């Protein structure tokens, strides 16, 4: 879906930060 | 009459009770979205602009919030290009 990629690129980014 | 910080203050504390709501399981969501807004210009927090943008955020919040981390990207994303730094 597109609000689970939406999620898990989130949270990717602000694991990264 | 249109005080556009107030409105911005207020449409995005609606937004962040929606956030804190459906994002529970991942806490650093919430956060991460009050650093990105914290690090806006202000003028741009207080702009006709970001009334826009979160009107249009916040509206498709109310009524599909199964996109929600499509909207909070959406919003990260608007107010990284618009940091202060």
């Amino acid at each position: 879906s597109e609000n689970r990629i939406a999620k898990k690129m989130l949270l990717e980014e602000i694991k990264a930060n | 009459k249109k005080c556009y910080k107030l409105e911005n203050e207020k449409l995005f504390e609606e937004f962040l009770e929606l956030c804190k709501m459906q994002t529970a399981d991942h806490p650093e969501v919430v956060p991460f979205l009050y650093n990105r807004q914290q690090r806006a210009h202000s003028l741009f927090l207080a702009s006709a602009e970001f009334c826009n943008i979160l009107s249009r955020v916040l509206s498709r919040a109310r009524s599909r919030p199964a996109k929600l981390y499509v909207y909070i990207n959406e919003l990260c994303t608007v107010l990284k290009a618009h940091s202060a730094k």
